[PDB]
């Protein structure tokens, strides 16, 4: 399963 | 050998078309399992090894959520670091992101990380404590105090240590047949002619699995890796490796020299020479 | 500074003259990953098909292009590879011993 944390660089 | 699940994303900017495209795959140890491509019309997440097709529509569904949020996320980004980086729209840039968790023989985690590169050069990486961030340069130093104000380091650990290894260990029973059999190589040594100075002796590994190897060459008790010409491990095209290792050696004197193997599908390490 | 492709040719099993087989092209250690990668029959382009976008820890793209095919003594086969880092197209011939 993919990581849902996912964050604008 | 702890197996690990990873992850890689790959996200490069398209200035002629105006747009960006994203590429994300999914592995567990040396076998990719899962792949997406923002290109493809209506994309989904999308299965590429056979046991992870039983997966039913809830996780093909959540996998491509996720994945589209981040297709979005990472173009958006492109544009946030083209700004940092003092860059022109004329060009095209490439943002990269893996992660993954290494499976202890506790069943904990034993090794998490992510990591970020832009230009094919590290950008921010999460620390061994995953509680902190280390950035190259002043560009990244924005993101980091950004992700410090969101507190995002403790949802990648949270990640990391629960789901990531949570779902390897189910992976690796689902595949349990393919992913937990070690393939041993099959072995031989070639000659080919090469200068005046020598021939060649050319030893082979071929349809193994996992991706690690050693090859080495040896004469009477000492190493070759001096003059030897060691090629990068390459797939097979059915989910195993090859790999070959060659030495120029004096005619005559081919008997002198041994090939030696160290794989995990073997007892012992094997010892092969020119007939 | 962008990195060059490292490029293999080779076959899935030792090649037999008459006997059906796979055809590889291995591209590894390039950046940035925009490339083209042809194998070519007797100079031709094959319809083969390209593995999905993966990187190593240095940061380096790989893929693989390959194809069905079945050898013998007069087809020639080779790999073709467009890269930024290339001047003209780089070309590597198939041979058994590789």
């Amino acid at each position: 399963y993919s990581s849902d944390v996912t964050t604008l660089v | 050998g702890p197996h690990s699940l990873s992850y890689f994303y790959t996200a490069v900017s398209r200035p002629d078309r105006g747009d960006s495209r994203f590429i994300a795959v999914g592995y567990v140890d040396d076998t990719q399992f899962v792949r997406f491509d923002s290109d493809a019309p209506n994309p989904r997440m999308e299965p590429r090894a056979p046991w992870i097709q039983q997966e039913g529509q809830d996780y093909w569904d959540r996998e491509t959520r996720k994945q589209r949020d981040t297709s979005q996320t990472y173009r958006v980004g492109l544009k946030n670091l083209r700004g940092y980086y003092n860059q022109s729209e004329a060009g095209s840039h490439t943002y990269q992101s893996m992660y993954g968790c290494y499976l202890g023989p506790d069943g904990l985690l034993l090794r998490g990380y992510r990591q970020y590169a832009y230009d094919g050069a590290d950008y921010i990486a999460l620390n061994e404590d995953l509680r902190s961030w280390t950035a190259a340069d002043t560009a990244a130093q924005i993101t980091k105090r950004k992700w410090e104000t969101a507190n995002v380091a403790e949802r990648r650990r949270s990640y990391l240590q629960g789901l990531c290894v949570e779902s390897l260990r189910e992976y690796l029973e689902m595949g349990k047949d393919t992913l937990q059999r070690a393939e041993p190589p099959k072995t031989h040594v070639t000659r080919h002619p090469s200068s005046d100075l020598g021939v060649t002796l050319r030893c082979w590994a071929l349809g193994f699995y996992p991706k690690e190897i050693s090859l080495t060459w040896q004469r009477e008790g000492q190493d070759q890796s001096q003059d030897m010409e060691l090629v990068e491990t390459r797939p097979s095209g059915d989910g195993t490796f090859q790999k070959w290792a060659a030495l120029v050696v004096p005619p005559g004197e081919e008997q002198s020299y041994t090939c030696h193997v160290q794989h995990e599908g073997l007892q012992e390490p094997l010892t092969l020479r020119w007939d | 500074v962008a990195r060059p492709p490292k490029v293999q040719v080779y076959s899935r099993h030792p090649a037999e003259n008459g006997k059906p087989n796979y055809l590889n092209c291995y591209v590894s250690g390039f950046h940035p990953p925009q490339i083209e990668i042809d194998l070519l029959k007797n100079g031709e382009k094959m319809n083969a098909e390209q593995s999905d976008l993966s990187f190593s820890k240095d940061w380096s793209f790989y893929l693989l292009v390959h194809t069905e095919f079945t050898p013998n003594a007069v087809d020639q086969y080779s790999c073709r590879v467009k890269h930024v880092t290339l001047d003209k197209p780089k070309i590597v011939k198939w041979d058994r011993d590789h």
